RNA sequence: GGGACCGAGGACCGCGCUCUGCAAGGAUGCUGGCGUAAUGGUCACCAGCGACCCGUCUUGAAACACGGACCAAGGAGUCAA
RNA sequence: AGCGAAUGAACUUUAAAUAUGUAAGAAGCCCUUGUUACUUAACUGAACGUGGGCAUUCGAAUGUAUCGACACUAGUGGGCCAUUUUUGGUAAGCAGAACUGGCGAUGCGGGAUGAACCGAA
């Protein structure tokens, strides 16, 4: 009889998709990265980015 | 299931009855077996399955 | 549910694979060319006249 | 996703339906294994098999006119400024205007 | 024109059995987005090789920033323009604090002074003067002029565009 | 050469005779024959109208009539499938029937190594 | 967090959820003044904006030309083979 | 593009832009042998048939607010403007074909105004 919109009731949201407890409780949208040291960029990725 | 994909199947009442045909249609999207109508070719899936696992492409033993 | 929670972990997995082939290629010195994309959406905003 | 959810009519029987349920997903969408929205959003997203029974099921999505207007000049090509032609991953933003 | 930043793009001939491994060409541009900066190098590169965009593909598209956009700097532009008598050399000279600027603000100086637009103009060569003696022209000269101090005369004060009526007459000298 | 009735034939309009000169509209054109005589052929071409399309009679001699090879790939693409299909039921493998619209291109690698890309100017300046 | 417009249906069924219940297949609860020209509607005028005099005829179209002082009654595809 | 490939728009390994005709399956191809008054030196070819082969991706995409056949019935047979392509000519005008687009029977926003403009029915 009325369409309720999913992304402002919460209701409707969790009728169609059962997951999105899970994913507001476990925060999977502010998931973060592994923990390892990152390389330092190439100078060869240097020269070539300003090699002009 | 990591070596076909293939999400979780529904197991519906009962049991493998018709998770194996679920398995089916899934092998059967995976792989690219399809219809006219985009029917999945749970047959040809089985097919592909069957040759798999002969040719040792799934392990298994008792 | 179990269906959307893999599909979550599979989006994930597959940005996440994206990313570190992008830097394995920059660190090797190496340049990766993306997957050229296979999804348009289109939308008609303009009118039928002439 | 949100233009599933928000704006998405399926086609059932020559009808716009609004997609308020997994049932009529599955019914409509059944036998080729997609049983809920979820299930039509990756099939949509990440292309599969079944991607032309989908969009076609999928009635097309009546977007508004965009929240902020599109252009000064919007009828040249997106590459010289203007708002026609291929936006690569600029249409997103354009969606979120039009949504 | 817009807000601009450097796109170094390499791009390729698609590979065939007969020329595999080709030559990956690669130019650095102005572009306001990676589209428009990916559009132009194609059509650069068919300008000058016989490589078309069907037959070709973008290897990698990377933002160039500047070293040090805090330090002033200053630019010698050389650009190609083609007005209705033909194609013209110019040399120009902009103060500014990267070579981004100076391009924005070359683009505004030459449709303030030519009228010459954007596919109208070539960006030749655009080079960072390392040192004084390398500046030829008279306005960037007094701008580098030692211990160069000025006063700014009739300074029109900035009042609210919706106080309609004052009760005082403005001054313009601080 | 030899015609028969039914066959697809192209049409090139030389110059070099001028008897039996057909149109610019038919120059160019393919059609099916219908009527075979001493030295015309009796052609069926489809014209274009300034909202639909007709279908013309016309009569072209041989030397600007040629035959053509559409049911030539229609006919070896149907033969590639049958063989095709039974070396898979002989091998026990699927196989795909039907030719792909070629999707796009996958994600790779480039190396730079003796490879380095070189720097064009917009204009050359030699 | 603030604002605007809207409240279609009329026992229950259904999808659900955070399940003594609920924002879950469309508005209920509390309170005030008035209970009459108060709301509302119709005429006359003012104000803001909008707005060529109808029909016929010709032509691709206009323009031209033709008919129109006003009102009442009558007034033109019917019957037979 | 090259002629550090040959030869010399009329050269070519390759090949632009640009519109454009035909065909894309059971409404199928073959292969195999029975007949025929056709035909061939001949059970030899052609036609008429039998058997087989794929009903599941049955042989590209995308759409599909159904398509085809027969019968009967009313109003229509004018053009104007413009883009692109093209033939001819003048001092300049301009004239003629082809496609497509606006007007008819079309109201609304803008261009102060307005058949031929822009947006949009």
């Amino acid at each position: 009889v009325q369409k309720k919109n999913p992304l402002r009731n919460k209701q409707i949201m969790l009728r169609l998709n059962p997951y999105a407890s899970t994913f507001a409780k476990e925060k999977l949208g502010e998931v973060k990265a592994e923990e390892g040291k990152p390389p330092k960029v190439p100078a060869s990725f240097k020269e070539l980015l300003h090699e002009a | 299931m990591q070596v076909y994909d293939i999400p979780p199947l529904l197991k519906d009442p009962s049991q493998g009855g018709d998770a194996t045909m679920d398995f089916l249609v899934q092998v059967a999207r995976k792989r690219g077996r399809l219809g006219r109508g985009g029917v999945p070719n749970i047959q040809a899936a089985a097919m592909t399955v069957v040759t798999d696992w002969r040719d040792g492409r799934i392990q298994g033993w008792t | 549910f179990k269906r959307a929670e893999k599909y979550v972990k599979e989006y994930r997995e597959q940005e996440r694979e994206k990313i570190r082939l992008a830097r394995i290629a920059k660190q090797q010195g190496s340049f990766h060319i993306p997957a050229e994309a296979k999804l348009v959406f289109v939308i008609r905003i303009k009118g039928i006249n002439k | 996703r949100e233009l599933i959810y928000k704006r998405g009519y399926g086609k059932v029987n020559g009808q716009r339906i609004p997609l308020t349920d997994n049932a009529i997903i599955e019914e409509n969408l059944g036998k080729y294994g997609i049983i809920c929205i979820e299930d039509l959003i990756h099939e949509i997203f990440t292309v599969g098999p079944n991607f032309k029974q989908a969009a076609n099921f999928l009635w097309p999505f009546k977007l508004s006119n965009p929240n902020g207007g599109f252009r000064p000049r919007k009828f040249k090509h997106f590459i010289e400024g203007g708002d026609l032609g291929n936006r690569e991953e600029h249409i997103n933003a354009l969606i979120r205007a039009m949504n | 024109m817009g807000r601009l930043q450097e796109y170094q793009v390499i791009g390729r001939h698609l590979p065939t059995e007969a020329n595999p491994n080709p030559a990956l060409y690669r130019m650095r541009i102005f572009a306001p987005n990676e589209v428009v900066a990916k559009s132009r190098f194609w059509y650069f590169l068919r300008g000058l090789k016989k490589v078309k965009k069907a037959t070709g593909e973008i290897v990698s598209v990377n933002v160039i920033s500047e070293k040090h956009p805090l330090k002033v700097k200053n630019f010698g532009i050389w650009l190609r323009y083609d007005s209705r008598s033909g194609t013209h050399n110019m040399y120009k000279e902009y103060r500014e604090t990267s070579r981004v600027a100076a391009v924005e603000a070359m683009y505004a100086d030459m449709a303030a002074r030519h009228r010459a637009r954007f596919r109208s103009i070539h960006i030749l060569k655009v080079v960072e003067l390392e040192k004084t003696e390398d500046v030829k022209r008279p306005y960037i000269k007094q701008l580098v002029a030692k211990n160069l101090s000025f006063p700014l005369p009739h300074r029109v004060p900035k009042i609210s565009t919706k106080k309609i009526f004052s009760a005082k007459r403005p001054s313009t000298f601080s | 050469r030899t015609y028969r009735v039914g066959d697809i034939v192209d049409i090139k309009v030389n110059g070099a005779v001028q008897k039996g000169m057909p149109h610019k509209f038919y120059h160019g054109k393919t059609g099916v024959v219908y009527n075979v005589t001493k030295s015309a052929v009796g052609v069926i071409v489809y014209k274009r109208v300034k909202h639909r399309y007709i279908e013309k009679r016309i009569n072209v001699r041989i030397e600007h009539v040629k035959p053509s090879r559409s049911r030539e790939d229609f006919l070896r693409r149907v033969k590639e499938n049958a063989e095709l299909k039974k070396k898979a039921k002989a091998e026990g493998v699927p196989v795909q029937l039907k030719r792909q619209p070629a999707m796009p291109r996958e994600a790779h690698t480039v190396s730079i190594a003796d490879n380095k890309p070189v720097t064009l100017a917009p204009v050359a300046y030699e």
